[PDB]
């Protein structure tokens, strides 16, 4: 996308989202990042939405195929699960590459830095979901470290109802439960996050209240599933 | 267990 | 897909369908066709399902973008609609190329020949949906000619409740209504198709009855919309 | 106006 204007890439990413063309969306936002300028709040959302949808479809397909593969235990099901898995890993590597070159190092504000570090944790978490061999532990620690640094910043710099802070804690909780084999840590994080946000709701406008309570409902839904 | 969605 | 076994391509197309990976499905079935052997009934369904889903998503995106483009009347919306349109045209050309090299010429049984000619009409119809310039008329006539040849064979060789015969008449009716500006021909075809199938239902087993009445309901739904 | 679907 080197020959397209940054503003045109952003405009086309928004069109692709409206058309539910998420692979296109992601390629446009990848091109926008590679222009080298920092991203605005809205632009960070476009980047995240695009890749979340792309890898979300890959994860869903991988789970279908992995389930078929486990029921079977010719080479076809394993081969095709491997194909999808490699394609998923490539998308995760691409996002992690964008964060590392050079979104995170240039992100100084809490809202941008926490957002990118949450993504870094998320895409390592997706790598961990399919990891088996020599690096599954290292991948898990990479996810944990990114999430932890984002948590530390968000607790210092953001109110407990901040949607980015809440979504980070939600996803770190899922990491604890689903990846790190730490359901007690997952439950404790979700409960403390929910309770501290509840106590801060009185400070919010009607619209911010809606933003925060919507994410708190997701924390509550997980707690209901986990307890 | 649900993780965060991108859009409302 | 030249280095993959035909049976492995078919098996992976079925897995891709289960995983809703329709682009993969289509590439596997394209590889299977290019092995040069005729396709069985089930294999023809796999080929059709795969490309119908791929072009179905492209058509839906094209309509979103074309609608945005018309409301606007920079170059971005037109440019991106053109990109999607070109990609759609390429998929239609690919399917038409498979039918022409050499599925149709080798199809002698009514069930295979009518099926491939219905697809030929369908993919020209999709080309017609986005056509404007010098060839819109020729594209429409290509769709009409394919549908007509399939109709002639199906009326001679298939009972009025045959699902392929019914789905062909359904789609030819949509062609008349949506492409050829002939709503009266569309309504008359759907009505006559429905009535002649109704009169043949008494001959069918419980399962075939379900297959046929399900398609007759689609004819009825269109008639309700059109009248 | 609906055209035919591939699967039931
Ligand atoms: C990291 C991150 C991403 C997105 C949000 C957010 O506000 N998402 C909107 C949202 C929240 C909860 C539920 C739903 O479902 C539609 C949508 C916060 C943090
Ligand atoms: C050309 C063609 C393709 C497919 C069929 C068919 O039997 N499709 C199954 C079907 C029919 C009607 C409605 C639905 O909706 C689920 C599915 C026939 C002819
Ligand atoms: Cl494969
Ligand atoms: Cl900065
Ligand atoms: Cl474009
Ligand atoms: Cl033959
Ligand atoms: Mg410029
Ligand atoms: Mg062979």
């Amino acid at each position: 996308m080197g020959s397209m204007e940054r503003a045109s890439l952003i405009q086309k990413a928004k069109l692709a989202e409206q058309a539910e063309r998420y692979e296109d969306m992601a390629a446009f936002m990848k091109g926008a990042v590679e222009k080298g300028e920092e991203l605005s709040c809205e632009e960070r959302n476009l980047l995240s939405v695009a890749y979340k949808n792309v890898v979300g479809g890959q994860r869903a397909a991988w789970r279908v195929l992995s389930s078929i593969e486990q029921k079977s235990n010719g080479p076809e099901v394993r081969e095709y699960r491997e194909k999808v898995e490699t394609e998923l890993q490539g998308v995760c590597d691409t996002v992690l590459g964008l964060l590392d070159s050079h979104l995170i190092k240039e992100a100084g504000d809490a809202e941008s830095r926490v957002f990118y570090l949450k993504m870094k944790g998320d895409y390592y978490r997706y790598l961990a979901e399919v990891a088996t061999g020599d690096d599954k532990k290292r991948i898990i620690d990479s996810a944990r470290s990114a999430y932890q640094e984002a948590m530390d910043i968000s607790k210092k710099e953001m109110p407990p109802t901040n949607p980015i802070r809440l979504g980070l804690a939600l996803n770190f909780s899922v990491f604890h439960y689903e990846i790190a084999n730490s359901p007690e840590e997952a439950i404790s994080l979700a409960k403390t996050t929910f309770d501290e946000a509840m106590a801060d709701l009185h400070t919010l406008s009607e619209d911010s209240y809606k933003d925060s309570t919507l994410i708190m409902q997701l924390l509550r839904d997980n707690l209901t599933l986990w307890t | 267990a649900g993780s965060i969605p991108g859009r409302r």
